[PDB]
């Protein structure tokens, strides 16, 4: 747990670089952070946000998934993890088309997480916002530090402020 | 002509950067370390990894050709590039064991005239050899290569 923490520590000082110029402080870019307390070598105890999903289960879950209740027409995820895995051991241009022709018959359903959780067109435009601004930065943070394992189950979004929180 | 040559040249630079950038070498060393259940893996990514290699030198190869084609339609269109002539033969010189390229040189090359290659005369005949001379050898198109221009400006 002590990378985790430092890379907490590199994302404090990314947010206090970000607090001292006006033009990110006017458009309140941070990155959402949480304390990491390595214990030893092997154990350690970190910081549970609450109020907070992963992506993945919003989107893609089995039972309750946001694609399955929205588009029950639509390919399930496990038939698209398993075309994936299928095509993994062959040309590029078969693993191009099988992509090609999965995201054809799966359409993104994310933007109803605000639709459905901020009903007020106020509430729900200041949440877009919030989310579309800390995506932002969190990418551009995380490409210059070079940040890798970007899946599903590593991202958290926050259901209170519709910020994503980055984990592992 | 001159604009998808210098797109094509562009992107394998790119792509022989990416061959000889450090991050490849390392990757490798990383592989080679790995080699050194565990079994399954270690042939599963020394397959993975030859099959990239295999694609990568395929697209540059591609890349090359296509760059030298439209180098040599871009100095047979015109006049006002002829400085484009050092990019076309560094091309050639660095990549002669390529028989596509040697191909291209033969059928197209000789059609150019021969004064753009005056500047470069001393580059063109310090490679001259015999050890690789045939019908579609790079020593033997180039030794065409440089008599005709010989033969057109012997001064
Ligand atoms: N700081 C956190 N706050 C809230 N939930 C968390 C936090 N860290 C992990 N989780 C949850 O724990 C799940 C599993 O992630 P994690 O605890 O990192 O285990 P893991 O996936 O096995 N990772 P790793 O041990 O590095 O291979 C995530 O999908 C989250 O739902
Ligand atoms: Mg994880």
């Amino acid at each position: 747990l002590r990378q985790d923490a430092v890379m907490q520590q590199v994302f404090q000082m990314c947010n206090t670089l970000l607090q001292r110029n006006t033009e990110t402080r006017k458009r309140k870019l941070t990155i959402c952070t949480y304390k990491v307390v390595p214990l030893s070598q092997r154990s350690g105890v970190l910081e549970w946000c609450t109020g907070t999903v992963p992506i993945g289960e919003f989107l893609v879950n089995n039972e309750d998934g946001a694609h399955k209740r929205y588009r029950p027409n639509d390919f399930s995820a496990f038939q698209c993890q398993k075309k994936m895995m299928e095509v993994q051991k062959k040309s590029f241009e078969e693993k191009y088309e099988v992509f090609m022709d999965v995201c054809q018959n799966f359409q993104p359903v994310f933007r109803y997480f605000c639709m459905e959780k901020f009903l007020d067109p106020a509430i729900w435009f200041e949440k877009r916002l919030a989310y579309t601004r800390s995506v932002a930065t969190s990418s551009i943070v995380g490409y210059i530090l070079g940040l890798g394992d970007r899946h599903v189950q590593n991202i958290l979004i926050n259901e209170q402020s519709a910020e994503l929180v980055h984990i592992d | 002509f001159l604009s998808l040559a210098r797109f094509s040249d562009t992107q394998y630079q790119r792509i022989e950067n990416y061959m000889k950038s450090s991050e490849f070498e390392n990757k490798q060393a990383l592989l080679k370390r790995a080699k050194e259940r565990y079994t399954v893996k270690v042939q599963r990514e020394l397959e993975l990894d030859e099959l990239a290699l295999r694609a990568l030198k395929e697209d540059r190869k591609r890349f090359l050709c296509k760059a030298v084609e439209n180098y040599i339609n871009c100095l047979l269109s015109g006049e006002e590039h002829d400085m484009w002539v050092f990019r076309l033969c560094s091309l050639w010189l660095e990549n002669s064991g390529v028989s596509e390229v040697n191909g291209m040189m033969k059928r197209d090359g000789m059609k150019i005239p021969t004064y753009k290659f005056l500047p470069l005369m001393y580059q063109l005949a310090a490679r001259m050899g015999t050890k690789m001379m045939g019908g579609l050898g790079f020593h033997e198109v180039l030794n065409n290569l440089i008599s005709r221009i010989s033969m057109d400006h012997p001064h």
